[PDB]
């Protein structure tokens, strides 16, 4: 049974992903979300579709991933049923309305998604479409959460040379030689969040700009802060801190907790 | 300065 054990709602977005409703299980009014993929559009499969496994592989206590709940697979499509934090926002919107973010702020966001992407690494996934419109932000908790995994692989230590994440969030290897690692890359793309959060937009928007190797900031930011966005964005992913040297990183020092970030910023 | 969402999949 599938249309008997949740009540379905609002259509909340479609793209990439598929279509994603609001709903609630009808057994216990708990609020989830209901994302709908096309089997056609499904390029990845493992032992179901790739969103699943790595969904499954990062599934626990831990609230910095989604919570796959439950999936079922239909003639033409997999639904999968995703937790559903209310009151919710996504950072993309988050930050579209409230411009570029107090350091405070992006500091305990920035941490956060560093812990969540640490977690799914430690989980053998890699995300590979870290970007704001994929984080869910907790809005009573301050707590965010990682979304979309539509893109993601397997965690490997070898050369990827696919990729189907966001362009503009992807590594200057990847535009130039259709080669990338994976936490290296990854690292790349969180130096593009960093920036649109303390910035209100990414840096780059084209192809001459990823590969260029220049961070110009359109907003008055630390220079502590800068100095750790242009390591994350060094051109040779060699040069790039991992994730160990981010947080031990001098920006990243005294975070706030998820409930003091609520209370200060979201309340 | 305009801001826009980017497609991925
Ligand atoms: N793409 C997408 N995945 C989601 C999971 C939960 C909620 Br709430 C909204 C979502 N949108
Ligand atoms: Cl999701």
């Amino acid at each position: 049974p599938l249309e008997s054990q949740y009540q379905v709602g609002p259509l909340l977005g479609s793209g990439g992903f598929g279509s994603v409703y609001s709903g609630i299980r009808v057994s216990d009014n708990l609020p989830v979300a209901i994302k709908h993929v096309e089997k056609d559009r499904i390029s990845d499969w493992g032992e179901v579709p790739m969103e699943v496994v790595l969904l499954k592989k990062v599934s626990s206590g831990f609230s910095g991933v989604i919570r796959l709940l439950d999936w079922f697979e239909r003639p033409d499509s997999f639904v999968l049923i995703l937790e559903r934090p209310e009151p919710v926002q996504d950072l993309f919107d988050f930050i579209t309305e409230r411009g570029a973010l107090q350091e405070e702020l992006a500091r305990s966001f920035f941490w956060q998604v560093l812990e969540a992407v640490r977690h799914c690494h430690n989980c053998g996934v890699l995300h590979r479409d870290i970007k704001d419109e994929n984080i869910l932000i907790d809005l009573n908790r301050g707590e965010l959460k990682l979304i979309d995994f539509g893109s993601g692989a397997l965690l490997k230590d070898t050369v990827y040379t696919d990729f189907d994440g966001t362009r503009v969030y992807s590594p200057p290897e990847w535009i130039r030689y259709h080669r990338y690692h994976g936490r290296s890359a990854a690292v790349w793309s969180l130096g593009i969040l960093l920036y649109d959060m303390v910035c209100g937009d990414i840096p780059f928007e084209h192809d001459e700009e990823i590969i260029g190797g220049q961070v110009f900031f359109r907003q008055r930011v630390s220079s502590e802060c800068q100095h750790l966005i242009r390591w994350c964005l060094a051109l040779r992913p060699s040069d790039r801190p991992t994730f160990e040297e981010i947080q031990n990183h001098p920006w990243m020092q005294d975070v706030l907790l998820p409930q003091e970030t609520a209370e200060i910023h979201l309340h | 300065r305009k801001r826009r969402r980017h497609p991925s999949g």
